[PDB]
RNA sequence: GGGAGACUGGAAUUCCUGGUGUAGCGGUGGAAUGCGCAGAUAUCAGGAGGAACACCGGUGGCGAAGGCGGGUCUCUGGGCAGUAACUGACGCUGAGGAGCGAAAGCGUGGGGAGCGAACAGGAUUAGAUACCCUGGUAGUCCACGCCGUAAACGGUGGGUACUAGGUGUGGGUUUGGGAUCCGUGCCGUAGCUAACGCAUUAAGUACCCCGCCUGGGGAGUACGGCCGCAAGG
């Protein structure tokens, strides 16, 4: 199940790619700028699920998404 | 004194009010159509907005504000005469922007009046 | 497809739906 | 292609005005499926906010 | 409606000889636990009617399948639902 | 944009707390009731909460119809084309029957910004139980039931074969162009129609099956019976 997670805050994973830098566009949880991290799993529906709650709970990364 | 400010001018159907103000957003003065004399109809006229700008391009110059960033809210006539008379009092304008709030099919408005 | 045909039929339901408020007991 | 996605924020600023609204079929031309593509990734983008939804 | 693999399964099990596939014995097969995979699916959602359409056309295409087999011959009739349930 | 479930986003409206301010705001054909001088509207901050999802976007798509647009992942139904392997007329319609069926309304319990029937005050007027105006409860929303009606309309039942072409647009497949099967629009010959118009998606030429009609009113009413908690059908 071939799904992409980007993440943004200042099971098998086949890359990782920080981009590290961009502006954004609007202003998100005040901030500004931030990390840009693809992360480009290759891991199966149900785990995703609650990796997510793992992940949106940490604080560390500031919005997830998912392909 | 602000040495350099913001200008905000909503003009609705029935009314102009134009105040004039700080980058930060704290008024020094204002001026509506309203306030110059008028009462009912006049208020919502293209001259109405015309001789308020005025009294509200003075009163800037009270405290002495001497360029002004503009900011047009609503629909209604006298766009021009709110933007050329803070112009022919004094203080030439610094930069002119839409700033009418567009939703993004928001709340549902009011029913169709029909006259 | 004029409307005088379904004028005719309406007054035949407003004049009985009237009488469903008023016997209603 | 061409391939199109929410990454290249290069081709989604040729198919955004500056106002930041999403231009016409009847402006640029294109398919039905890429219109649907376009839009799709445009609006991805703007929950990742790369791109902003008006100037 | 099922994974590749899967159909193979109820296919080859239930199938009149080898790559028979659309006899009506083997077809109802394919059916029966097509059914059984979305009473499953309307225990846990309840209110997808779109979907229960087709559960209802599903059932009503076996039907004519079991009319039509009992006519031809009764013994393969009555083996089709012992080993089935229906 | 076929369905359902969860997570989630920004614009905008209203209200609460502070920052700046002074006396007007709002509304109209013109006004007043109203809100404000105990600091309103305007303007900048952040904050709680609900509902809808601007452009993309339409003679476009999908669905049996009712109908369905924020984004992502689950779990799902149907449709179309293609070579051909397989079963071997298993098809078509469908009285009663059963299931889906906008909006309104109804029962129990939550929620509540904006709208808002009834109701109140202002204006209009000969009168105003109205149009226009300020406020505004049911409601609109959410979950489980309930009725079963709409200009529920293409006012055109479902299936199948044949009968010029001209052009647009959506999904394919095949050999920048020609074919080919499905969709969906606009002109138009023969043909049909009382006429308007339909016209390869028929209202044309035919065959199977069901529904319904037999002057306008009384009336989709009475009475009996069935369904419904009720309104009622
Ligand atoms: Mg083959
Ligand atoms: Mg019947
Ligand atoms: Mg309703
Ligand atoms: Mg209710
Ligand atoms: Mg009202
Ligand atoms: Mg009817
Ligand atoms: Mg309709
Ligand atoms: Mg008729
Ligand atoms: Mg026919
Ligand atoms: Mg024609
Ligand atoms: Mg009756
Ligand atoms: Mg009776």
């Amino acid at each position: 199940m071939v799904i992409l997670d980007p993440t943004l805050d200042e099971g098998t994973v086949d890359k990782v790619d920080i981009w590290g830098r961009r502006r954004l566009a609007y202003e998100i949880a005040k901030h500004a700028e931030g990390i840009y991290a693809v992360i480009d799993v290759k891991a199966e529906p149900a785990t995703v699920s609650e990796l997510d709650r793992q992940l949106n709970l940490n604080e560390s990364v500031l919005r997830t998404k998912v392909l | 004194n602000v040495p350099h400010g913001a200008a905000h001018i909503k003009s609705t159907f029935n009314n102009t009010i134009v105040s004039i103000t700080d980058p930060q957003g704290n008024v020094i003065a204002w001026a509506s159509s309203g306030h110059v004399g008028f009462k009912g109809s006049r208020k919502s006229t293209p001259f109405a907005a015309q001789l308020a700008a005025e009294n509200a391009a003075r009163k800037a110059q009270e405290h002495g504000v001497k360029k002004v960033d503009v900011f047009v809210k609503g629909p209604g006539s006298g766009r021009e005469t709110a933007i050329r008379s803070l112009q022919a009092a004094g203080l030439e304008v610094g930069t002119i922007s839409d700033v009418t709030p567009q939703p993004h099919n928001g709340c549902r408005p009011p029913k169709r009046r029909r006259v | 497809g004029s409307v005088i045909k379904k004028r005719r039929k309406r007054m035949s339901k407003k004049k009985h739906r009237k009488l469903l408020r008023r016997t209603r007991v | 292609g061409q391939t199109i996605d929410y990454k290249d924020t290069a081709l989604l600023r040729t198919y955004i005005s500056e106002r930041g609204k999403i231009r016409a079929r009847r402006v640029t031309g294109n398919c039905v499926q890429h219109q649907r593509d376009i839009a799709v990734a445009v609006k991805n983008a703007r929950e990742v906010a790369l791109l902003p939804f008006g100037s | 409606a099922l994974t590749a693999e899967q159909k193979k399964e109820i296919l080859g099990q239930y199938g009149l000889h080898d790559t028979d596939t659309g006899s009506p014995e083997a077809q109802v097969a394919l059916l029966t636990k097509r059914i059984q995979d979305l009473t499953e699916h309307l225990k846990v959602h309840k209110h997808d009617h779109h979907s229960r359409r087709g559960l209802l056309l599903l059932v009503g295409r076996r039907r004519r399948l079991l009319k039509y087999v009992a006519q031809v011959d009764v013994a393969r009739y009555r083996s089709l639902i012992e080993r089935l349930g229906l």
